[PDB]
């Protein structure tokens, strides 16, 4: 659903209000209801009702990046001249309210209208079609709000905790609705650790065994559930059937939940679900009582003196400097190392100084937003301040937000901000001219074939055994070899045939292939597709948003163009390898780099020769060749 | 739209035009912030468009020179003697020289108690050099500042960052109806008032003989007076007020350099942009999330933040071989109640209240020739209307416009005026409309911290303070952390203390804070009044020395502990937050980016010229532009039809266009895609 | 070259994706996959033999391996060229349709031997089909969906 | 259908539509095509009454057709073929 | 477990301020009955007020008078902050005339019968020698806070000038109440509300609507059985 | 202050001003 | 005055005892104005009967398991505390309940005297198992609302006592969220939606109209401050 100004849907709606009124007759013919429309008599506005009647819009934004830029919405009549937007797909609009618009466009035709309502629609174009994580998880607020549900505050108000002889434990419920009603009363506090019989959520698979056993389906099973309330209250807004949690609600917790949800689960579940999260974290963050005062941001007690150990080390350098022994340039690099140790020890002091139930430290623990470095910078040290050319003033900063700047301080911080804020300009443009070129080479590479039936394949290692003996999970797996389908078959020591060549390669498939220790992997890719023009369905293989096999109409390469060049915004690089986006650029362009590498060309001995203002290196080889 | 956009475009250091380089043209390097911008130009005030860093902003303190090289006044401490002397120096007058730390321990002796100082060297360097050797110390703080920057207080505790969206988003504010001055602000706001022009001066002194709301006679002590004629529902540059209230009494002596008037934003002679809310930061059930705001309805009630916006639709009638387009109320084919708050002199009575699409100007023209249907002649044969051949092309009010009307100015020819060489009326109406608030409606504190009004929900559900006090205003918290911006919260809690008072008891012995925190800063009474420089301000511990005696406004409450936080009590449920939740004062104003003002709809409006396809802009009906980047994720949706719809008849086919219309004419379903004009266009266009 | 074309996508997709997940900006590899192919889709010429190849023009990998399978035969030549990898640009430049190039850069140079080489476009590109009005080979655009017969079942007629 | 109950536009599951096509862009026009026929249907019913047949599973008060047509599909009320 | 019944008792601590304390409530019914009071006094609270206006001199909210050192608009800004209790719904009318110089106040205007202006002295606007204020008004009953009507919406008059409607007798209320808590669980809760009304009716009064409301629509719910 | 009809805003100033603005 | 345009309330059942009740179309805002008051009074405002004290033989200390029976004590407790039953008189009643044999002892098998009702006797309780024995003893009243377990200041008195809590309120929970039911013709007009769910000793529907009851005594005791004050009315049915 989506809001819409009622004024800007009926000139949108033209023609259609025209005639719905004018076989109503309230207009004679079509003039008559132009002129009524014009004049805005009441009656175009029930029957404006009318033909709003799930009639799909379009929803973009200037610009749009990812595919998911656009959005196809069911429109809903909205008092007002704001278009109210679903607070959850705004992460794929990237759009914040801080003032900002969007374009509304009509599909008209039912090719139109079906395209918009099937394909674009906001409840179906849900994991992100990049990397294929969730791109409508709850944020911020949401994030913020559960974190602050299903935490579990030991002393809290109406705990559990086993007792004897003139009490019981006085901790256990018969029901969460007893639990409920309990909690109405201040006696049971959210976070307060409980236990309950619970029938209507499905345990953990290990609990339901060793309670349920085999027959072990969650409605008419009762199993006792020791957790805190606001754990309940929170599992129950999965679908039925999905296991219990209790656990903390990390926003990494959520994307792995929302991950099996879109899994196994239809996307009307999810898509329920999802809104259900939603009024849960709107209706608890604001509940979590996160409110920044001077009082709750400190500063530590213990900086003057880290700052004074390290002064000395800046006050004694000041005269080694001063004696000519460390050159101008060691009195550069030693300071700038001297302080970036001195704000990490600052850092660390801070970090453990907070209270771990810190408003602030709530957010960033949750994971919602911030960086501990952004907390540090308001109290405390800041840390090193720049230049526009990109260096570490050695002579740095020592006061924070909290305990103001001055004249110096500030005006040399202007410039380590001005210039990150410039550089939205370049980098920006950048990127989209970097999309713009990926879009046009890549349009021609288009999901043709269900499946070439090659056997051509890439190979991916797939978590190399480690030296002591064990199997080391390679960290980048989902990114690299999720979504895969093998060239060949998974077969171990010449054993069980565990994966059939061609499969979908999910976490089952993979979970064996890290228990049978088989670890190397081929892969039906699409570099390797025999089809002319195009690839099979089955070289590429899962689709990100689908969490599907691609279809064999899709032109899956605008969407890899778009997925690539949609974060350049975020790209940023160290102080002759340049490693930002002009390194990603060029090198896509495919150039010669700057801090060029020479390999080698034959297996074979090695004659270095350290040559003056450039070395040598021949590579005499293992033949009778040069 | 207001004194200071009045103000600061002027005092505006641009980097483009004639011998000025182009934006292209224009690298990274240029746009930084120069070593010699330090009180020359601001570093903080550059427009954040794609011109951050070209246009500049003059400081406060700067000259002009005679050659135009930027001049900035500066102590010079020779000796270790700085100097009273206002030495001016441009850039180069530094590399022979060194300029030093703006606020040492200087002795009043002229010179530095520490060796060590931080001095800026010849070549920019700042470093540490000994008390007797550098040459120049700084005139004083917000001397490297400019004004509009000069009135965040707490600058120093506002990121960098967000200091540039407050300080440009004070050249947005709209003209309000009461410019309550802030509670907390900056000593130059005064200043900067009166130098604006805006506010009427007693130029000369001398006693008041009367005060009036069209006049204020200022008796000289010499025979003459002074009559001064004010300027009310004067429209500006941007279709606002100019209104000019008086603040003065009939017979008080009034000085040379006093005022006379308040301006559109202003109060006592010291700029007031907006008002001063109390605050609690909690999140509201995700309806200020991600930069939306909730207001206290009461604000909306008493139009507290409500603009006035003044209009002027011209209209202009020439001589032409069709005739002259005679504006009276001679209307072809109108109906009754469309004339009734119209006067017959061919336009509205002069206090019409109006709408949208409402004729406001009856500018009747001739026709023309046509083949006359004979549908239409069967008709004027059948129920006996009049041909009615004349063209008009009055002025109904475009799409979403309304308001009372103000009033007409009228040049004529036969009022043997300079009109050119055709035109024989010229007709400027008014229409103004005072826009009560309205979510979309852009409002904005003083640390950057802004955005559009999520929703506005009556006074019940506000929780309430230990005086039983729903509050002013709920934010967001998640864009403090994330933004360097506890700034905004440090006025707050420092405005609290403004509005309840305080008295740092020196009961015995002035409190250690207290000792070099200045005096009668340990006395201050409820509803008060103060100001902060940017850098040499109301330190943190000593605002911490502001809690100690937090004396209340009217009961027993102290609220803000020493520390800071006070306690709220939930006005939805009446149920406690698990925390303290915080509170204080914030100064707020309403932006120049209403939701009334940035819509536009379009089924169908004209069509350009070359090609078939719409126009752009909110004036002309326009319509919509649907980019090459939005056909990308188009076609990644797979939705080809959708956009065979956009690019063909969406835009260029019009028979199908017509088709579609017979299509809902018809109440039938869209049919099969034509083919567009301007896709044959293209083609004209290649062969 | 002295690795083959299969070890430069090792080293060209590993290299890229250390950029985006070095701020940690996951993208999955298959994206880069696609790119890629198109980097080194094609195949310079080292030969003139008997068959328009002339020596150092850049060709695709298929056509190259077309040709000689007509020319194996009929006079047995083979072509001799080598895998090749231009800049994405040039990639773009160097298409099938002067349309789409012309509508991407350098809008006259390209234009120029457009016009010289007779280059009938096929009329068919996505691009193309974009700017001539015509429905996109993608999606719900190609013939397979865009001649879907749906018809009532004939007991749903019985139901008359 | 573990879910609970859809609504408006959605009300048809997407996903059970997805199992009665091949691909979801095959069900575009499968829905779109019939659309347009119950359309025609409507603009027929009156007068000569051509071979098109129209709502063939209940309209509602005064439905989008490609609303009716997706509920067709939804319960097997329609065949088709894909080129 | 408490068997007695709940009551509601007055203590009137200012001309228009009052408290009322209700015993025993029922553990944890003490913030919502006050709440949903709250709620209803604020918003749902039959009152009166001036809606549209009229001067002999000026056509809308942008012109000013010759004599008046106030402005039409702050005229409008002024007169909103009138306290009258109407006691009729029909429009009933006003009039302010005053020539020659002197602060005229709400205590100036004349009214007819039936309309109580509860602030003789707040003052309204200040003339001259040249001061010539005659002011026609209209006041009219309602509840909350309706906008100003159109003058074109109704066939009305231009001098009409619309101004805003806000029935609303009420200033301020605070509800507070008091866990008894004994581990016996004989506990009950004690609601000490308060109410401040914006001196045109008693507290009592407005409190005594908003039950005569609330009564009507609780009725609503035992209704089904 | 130096201003013939400000208010008093009293402010934590640390030094003085060889020069007015 | 009158609320100008009568609202309506339909009950729709979702199980024997478990009901929505939508209301529709209130005046703005006013649906949190009487829903989180009623959520309150549903679950503090209905008189009911539940268990308060226990004790059965052999425990003294052991609160952990008894003979006999196989499973803890504090399953049997929790079992016994969702137990349904209705009263008649404010003092305390007693019910006991003995079965000898091994087998599974369920609610049908407690002897409630008549004042004394039990509407689950077909609810397990214990997996009695070695030819067990037992006698638990049930202190039983009638309250409303819910009201924790009051230990015994008596120790030594009642020393195989055990205090428990008690949901005297038969309503188990109720919910309520409101809607934007013709907002724009009709000014910003909401709708709200109840669930109410309870024991199967009582209806969803009667505790509700006995909360209606309750409270419109409730604010009849404030409108009885100026009789004849004009507030809002409703019109006709
Ligand atoms: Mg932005
Ligand atoms: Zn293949």
């Amino acid at each position: 659903q989506c809001g819409l100004p009622k004024l800007m849907a009926l000139e949108l709606f033209k023609p259609f209000v025209m005639k719905r009124l004018v076989d109503l007759n309230h207009a004679q013919n079509i003039k008559s209801a132009k002129r009524m429309v014009e004049r805005q008599r009441p009656q175009v506005w029930d029957v404006l009702e009318e033909v709003i009647a799930e009639h799909p819009v379009l929803l973009n934004r200037a610009p749009t990046l990812h595919r998911l830029g656009i959005q196809a919405f069911e429109p809903m009549l909205v008092e007002g001249k704001a278009i109210q937007l679903h607070p959850l797909v705004c992460e794929a609009f990237n759009a914040d309210f801080d003032g900002d618009q969007m374009a509304v466009h009509l599909p008209l035709s039912a090719e139109a209208q079906a395209e918009a309502r099937i394909l674009m629609l906001s409840s179906n174009n849900i994991l992100s079609p990049a990397s294929g994580r969730p791109l409508a998880m709850p944020r911020l607020d949401m994030v913020t709000g559960l974190y602050y549900l299903t935490t579990e505050v030991p002393g809290d108000t109406g705990e559990y905790q086993p007792a004897s002889g003139d009490h019981p434990e006085t901790g256990v419920y018969s029901s969460p609705a007893e639990a409920i009603m309990a909690a109405d009363r201040g006696v049971l506090s959210v976070r307060a650790k409980i236990k309950v019989r619970l029938t209507q959520l499905r345990p953990p698979v290990e609990i339901e065994a060793e309670l349920f056993g085999h027959s072990g389906w969650q409605p008419g099973d009762a199993w006792m559930a020791e957790t805190t309330l606001g754990r309940v209250m929170f599992n129950e807004l999965l679908p039925l059937g999905y296991p219990f949690v209790n656990k903390q609600m990390h926003k990494k917790v959520q994307a792995a939940i929302i991950n099996d949800l879109a899994e196994r689960y239809p996307m009307i579940v999810v898509a329920q679900t999802v809104d259900k999260l939603k009024d849960a974290g709107f209706y608890w963050a604001t509940r979590s009582g996160v409110t920044v005062s001077m009082a709750d941001v400190l500063v530590p007690p213990r900086k003057k003196e880290i700052l004074d150990h390290y002064e000395e080390r800046a006050d004694k350098v000041e005269k080694q400097f001063q004696r000519g022994a460390l050159n101008h340039d060691e009195r550069n690099e030693a300071l700038v190392e001297i302080w970036k140790e001195a704000t990490d020890e600052v850092g660390q002091a801070l970090r453990e100084h907070y209270p771990d139930d810190n408003p602030i430290i709530t957010i960033v623990d949750s994971g919602a937003t911030g960086n501990f470095t952004q907390t540090r910078t308001l109290a405390g040290m800041k840390g090193l301040v720049t230049n526009p050319k990109g260096e570490f003033i050695p002579r740095p900063v020592k006061s924070s937000f909290r305990e103001g700047l001055t004249v110096l301080e500030y005006f040399i911080n202007t410039h380590g901000a001005r210039k990150g804020l410039a550089d939205t300009a370049l980098r920006t443009a950048d990127s989209g001219y970097l999309t713009r070129r990926l879009v046009d080479v890549s349009q021609d590479v288009i999901v043709r074939e269900h499946d070439c039936q090659t056997e051509r394949g890439i190979v991916v290692e797939l978590a190399e055994r480690a030296p002591d003996g064990t199997l080391i999970r390679d960290p980048y797996i989902e990114t690299s070899a999720y979504a895969r389908t093998l060239g060949t078959d998974a077969v171990d020591e010449a054993g069980n045939v565990i994966v059939e060549r061609g499969q979908d390669l999910g976490d089952p498939e993979i979970d064996a292939l890290l228990a049978a220790g088989i670890t190397q992997v081929k892969v039906r890719s699409v570099l390797t597709c025999a089809t002319s023009t195009g690839v099979c369905a089955t070289c590429y293989g899962r689709s990100m948003a689908t969490g599907k096999l691609v279809d064999i109409g899709e032109a899956v390469g605008i969407v890899a163009a778009q997925s690539i060049g949609e974060p350049g915004t975020q790209l940023t690089m160290r102080t002759d390898i340049t490693g930002g986006l002009p390194r990603v650029q060029e090198l896509f362009e495919a150039r010669v780099p700057r801090g060029k590498a020479p390999i080698a060309d034959v297996t074979g001995r090695v004659r270095l020769e350290d040559g003056e203002r450039f070395y040598k290196i021949t590579i005499v080889p293992d033949d009778g060749g040069e | 739209n207001n004194p200071l956009s009045g103000l600061t475009h002027k005092r505006r250091l641009s980097a483009l035009g004639p011998g000025g380089l182009s934006r292209e043209r224009a690298g990274l390097e240029v746009r930084d912030v120069h070593p010699s911008h330090y009180g020359r130009m601001c570093p903080i005030e550059t427009p954040e468009g794609p011109n951050i860093g070209l246009i500049g902003s003059l400081s406060v303190y700067a000259r002009v020179n005679p050659f135009g090289f930027i001049e900035t006044p500066y102590r010079k401490v020779v000796d270790g003697v700085v100097s009273d002397e206002i030495v001016y120096l441009t850039a180069d007058e530094e590399d022979r020289h060194v300029v030093a730390q703006a606020n040492s321990p200087i002795d009043a002796d002229g010179r530095f108690v520490e060796p060590r100082v931080l001095v800026r060297r010849k070549a920019g360097e700042v470093e540490y050099v000994p008390s007797s050797e550098v040459d120049y110390m700084d005139v004083s703080p917000r001397q490297m500042v400019s004004v509009a920057t000069a009135m965040i207080p707490f600058l120093e505790h506002d990121d960098a960052n967000r200091a540039l969206m407050g300080a440009n988003m004070q050249r947005q504010a709209v003209p309000l109806v009461r410019s309550e001055a802030p509670l907390v602000g900056t000593g130059m706001e005064l200043r900067a008032a009166i130098d604006a022009g805006d506010v009427v001066v007693a130029e000369e002194s001398g006693v008041i003989e009367e005060v009036s709301a069209d006049y204020i006679t200022v008796m000289h002590d010499n025979g003459t007076r002074r009559t001064y004629r004010m300027r009310k529902f004067a429209r500006s540059n941007h279709g606002t007020c100019a209104n000019q209230c008086p603040i003065v009494d009939a017979g008080d002596r009034v000085e040379a350099g006093q005022v006379i008037a308040d301006g559109p934003c202003t109060d006592d002679g010291e700029m007031a942009l907006g008002k001063n809310l109390l605050v609690a930061i909690m999140p509201w059930e995700g309806h200020n999330y991600e930069d939306a705001i909730i207001l206290s309805n009461r604000l909306v009630e008493e139009d507290v933040l409500t603009s006035i916006h003044i209009e002027e639709h011209e209209i202009d009638a020439r001589d032409t071989k069709l005739g002259a387009e005679e504006i009276t109320r001679d209307i072809p084919n109108i109906s009754d109640e469309v004339l009734a708050d119209l006067d017959e002199r061919g336009i509205v009575r002069i206090g019409a209240e109006v709408r949208d699409g409402d004729i406001l100007v009856g500018k009747v023209t001739p026709k023309g020739e046509t083949e006359l249907t004979p549908e239409e002649r069967l008709l004027r044969a059948i129920f006996g209307e009049k041909a009615r051949e004349v063209r008009d092309t009055s002025l109904k009010v475009p799409h979403g416009e309304s308001g009372k009307v103000i009033g007409i100015r009228v040049f004529s020819r036969e009022d043997e005026d300079e009109l050119p060489a055709g035109v024989n009326e010229l007709v400027r109406v008014y229409v103004a409309q005072k826009r009560k608030i309205s979510d979309g409606d852009k409002l904005a504190g003083r640390h950057g911290n802004k955005g559009v009004i999520g929703k506005i929900l009556p006074v019940e559900d506000m929780p309430f303070l230990a005086d039983g006090t729903p509050v002013d205003i709920i934010l967001n918290t998640h864009g403090v952390p994330r933004r360097m911006n506890i700034g905004q919260i440090l006025e707050t809690h420092l405005g609290w203390c403004a509005h309840s008072g305080w008295k740092v008891d020196a009961a015995k012995g002035v409190p250690d804070w207290a000792a070099r925190l200045p005096d009668e800063l340990l006395e201050a009474q409820p509803n008060a009044i103060v100001s902060t420089p940017v850098f040499d301000g109301a330190q943190e511990a000593e605002l911490q020395g502001l809690l100690s005696c937090t004396l209340p406004n009217r009961d027993g409450d102290v609220l803000v502990d020493a520390d800071g936080k006070a306690m709220l009590f939930d006005g939805r449920s009446g149920e406690p937050f698990p925390y303290p939740v915080t509170v204080g004062y914030m100064y707020i104003m309403k932006l120049h980016h209403l939701v009334d003002d940035k819509i536009h709809a379009r089924s169908t409006g004209p069509y350009s010229m070359i090609t078939q396809q719409p126009l752009g802009g909110k004036a002309q009906f326009g319509g919509q532009r649907f980019g090459e980047m939005e056909c990308w994720a188009m076609q990644a949706y797979g939705a080809a039809y959708t956009l065979q719809e956009l690019l063909t008849i969406k835009s260029d086919d019009t028979v199908g266009r017509v088709k579609v219309y017979e299509a809902i004419v018809k109440g039938e379903n869209i049919p099969e895609p034509g083919i567009p004009e301007s896709f044959k266009v293209l083609l004209k266009e290649l062969q | 070259r002295v690795q083959g074309p299969r070890e430069v996508q090792i080293h060209l997709v590993r290299e890229v994706q250390e950029v985006y997940r070095a701020q940690g900006v996951s993208i999955h590899d298959k994206h880069i996959e696609v790119i890629v192919r198109q980097m080194l889709r094609r195949v310079t010429i080292i030969d003139s033999g008997s068959t328009e190849f002339l020596p150092g023009s850049l060709i695709d990998r298929a056509e190259f391996e077309a040709e000689n399978r007509r020319v194996v035969a009929e006079g047995g030549e083979p072509a001799a060229g080598r895998p090749v990898l231009m800049g994405i640009t040039k990639a773009s430049l160097a298409t099938d349709s002067w349309l789409s190039a012309a509508s991407f850069q350098e809008t006259t140079r390209v234009l120029t031997d457009a016009a010289i080489n007779c280059r009938s476009d096929k009329l068919n590109g996505l691009k193309e089909n974009v700017i001539i009005g015509k429905l996109i080979p993608a999606g719900t655009g190609i013939n397979r969906y865009r001649n879907i017969a749906v018809q009532p079942t004939e007991e749903a007629r019985a139901a008359a | 259908g573990g879910y609970d109950t859809p609504l408006g536009i959605t009300n048809p599951p997407i996903d059970e539509l997805l199992d009665r096509v091949s691909s979801k862009y095959a069900l575009v026009i499968y829905a779109a095509k019939r659309a347009r026929q119950i359309n025609d249907y409507y603009n027929q019913l009156g007068e000569g009454i051509l071979e098109y047949v129209g709502p063939l599973v209940e309209p509602g008060l005064q439905e989008k057709p490609l609303s009716i047509a997706l509920r067709e599909i939804h319960a097997d009320l329609l065949e088709h073929t894909e080129g | 477990l408490i068997s007695q019944r709940p009551t509601l008792s007055e203590d009137v601590l200012t001309d228009n301020r009052s408290q009322f304390v209700i015993e025993p409530l029922e553990p944890g019914f003490g913030y919502t009955l006050g709440n949903s009071l709250r709620r209803t006094l604020l918003s749902s609270i039959p009152g009166a007020a001036v809606t549209s206006i009229r001067i002999d001199g000026v056509l809308h909210e942008f012109t000013t008078v010759p004599g008046v050192k106030e402005d039409v608009t702050e005229i409008i800004l002024n007169l909103k902050s009138l306290v009258v209790s109407s006691e009729e719904d029909e429009p009933v009318t006003m009039y302010l005339r005053k020539q020659g110089p002197g602060e005229v106040t709400a205590g100036d205007i004349v009214p007819p019968a039936g309309v109580t202006v509860h602030n003789p002295g707040m003052h309204i606007a200040t003339l001259n020698d040249k001061g010539k204020l005659e002011v026609e008004l209209v006041v009219e009953r309602g509840r909350g806070y309706v906008p100003a009507v159109q003058n074109r919406a109704s066939g009305a008059e231009i001098g009409r000038i619309p101004v805003d409607s806000i029935y609303s007798p009420v200033l301020k209320v605070t509800y507070k109440v008091d866990a008894t808590r004994v581990e016996q669980r004989t506990d009950f809760d004690k609601l000490i509300l308060d109410v401040e009304t914006k001196n045109s009716i008693s507290p009592r009064d407005a409190l005594a609507s908003a039950g005569k409301t609330l009564v009507e629509l609780f009725g609503l719910a035992r209704e089904l059985n | 202050n130096s201003v013939p009809g400000a208010p008093n805003r009293v402010s934590f100033a640390k030094l003085r001003e060889p020069l007015e603005v």
